[PDB]
């Protein structure tokens, strides 16, 4: 004789159907991240691998049109653990190519001031 | 502003000279005259070793205030201890993020050379079957 | 008996000159000015940081330091009547 | 120095003037490392998104090569 079981049970199994949708929605939107610009889409490209980036960036925002949202859990983990795979050596390469990323500019500051 | 021993605000307060604090005189007397000691530190303690609060001598003084040259400079520290603690969470966080940057450019490196050879791959094979 | 200090203090003294401060954050001008907006814009944080801890530091504490300057004032007037006692007594065995 | 005192506060001003902008500059330098960093990210993500669909395209071909 259950009383308040199947209610705990209900309350368990849809907390763990939200557990497992909220983690395969998508591995970029869950952990971090902006204008609307076609036209800084349009002047990058005038390759493909940016054009392609930067059509995902409109559709997860979503002058602004959306439309793209179909493009499943299970085909991203493979597509991680491949690409893990092909990233002392390493660790170094790595720190090297951060420090030169790391290396106009100026009017940004003093309107981030300006906010502040 | 209060004495240590009751707690009230003294009428007559004499500052002690062995544990630095400020006693009503009538409430220390009696604690002297039963035994000659310290209530805090209980250290030796007589009455003639007691002293009034008096004002100092002949320099006047003026109340605390912000404007006190030194009440200013002691405020000038607080600012730049404070501001350093500030620099920190930057340079903490600092280190956070260019770490993260390191492996992700390492992983964007280590990828994108896979983007190339699919490319290659999956028109070689378009180039292979199609002639046929 | 003092080292520099005593020189350029007597020397402002002597001469009735203050030296000048920095006359500078309050004017400015828009359109170097990079790192001066930059300097605004911490400068304000650290104020307005400081400003709320201060309200809230401020009001715990106003009123906290004007309850220990009626505790300092009260001990000099009791001086007061302490020399007033002697001196009069004094002046009395002498009139006697 | 000798330094005339004056100056020592003009001197002190100057140097709370410019540790104002080194500290100013310090973080907005902070902010754009870390949104030059999020713009890594979805380029990461995007790309193995990219490398489905290669994938297929090759997976298509290697059933047409047998036939």
């Amino acid at each position: 004789e259950e009383r308040e079981i199947d209610d705990t049970y209900i309350e368990d199994a849809a907390d763990v159907d939200a557990r497992k949708q909220a983690i395969r929605d998508a591995e970029r939107v869950k952990e971090m991240k902006a204008v609307q610009k076609d036209l800084p889409r349009p002047s990058e490209v005038n390759l493909r691998p940016l054009n392609v980036e930067p059509p995902l960036t409109d559709l997860q925002k979503s002058t602004m049109l959306h439309y793209d949202l179909l493009h499943e859990p299970s085909g991203n983990k493979k597509g991680k653990t491949v690409g893990f795979g092909t990233n002392t050596y390493l660790e170094h390469n790595p720190y090297e190519k951060f420090s030169k990323e790391e290396l106009e500019s100026l009017e940004k500051r003093l309107e981030i001031n300006r906010g502040h | 502003l209060i004495c240590s021993i009751s707690n009230e605000v003294p009428e007559h307060p004499c500052v002690s000279p062995v544990s630095n604090h400020v006693y009503e005189r009538r409430l220390i007397e009696k604690y002297i005259a039963e035994n000659g000691t310290d209530p805090i530190n209980n250290q030796p303690l007589s009455e003639e070793q007691l002293i009034d609060i008096k004002v100092a001598h002949p320099i006047r003084p003026k109340p605390p205030s912000a404007t006190s040259i030194p009440a200013i400079l002691k405020a000038l520290q607080d600012e730049w201890d404070a501001v350093m603690l500030h620099s920190f969470t930057l340079r903490q966080q600092l280190q956070t993020t260019r770490q993260e940057l390191s492996h992700a450019l390492y992983q964007h490196d280590a990828a994108c050379r896979v983007i190339a050879r699919l490319t290659k791959e999956v028109t070689a094979a378009r180039e292979a079957l199609a002639t046929l | 008996t003092d080292i520099m200090r005593n020189e350029f203090e007597r020397l402002a003294a002597r001469q009735p000159i203050e030296l000048l401060s920095m006359k500078r954050y309050e004017l400015p001008a828009p359109s170097e000015c990079v790192n001066n907006s930059m300097a605004q814009l911490e400068h304000q944080a650290v104020r307005i940081e400081n400003l709320e801890l201060m309200s809230q530091h401020g009001c715990n504490a106003w009123k906290v330091y004007n309850e220990n300057l009626v505790h300092m004032i009260e001990h000099a007037q009791k001086e007061l009547q302490k020399l007033r006692k002697h001196i009069q007594d004094l002046n009395w065995q002498r009139k006697n």
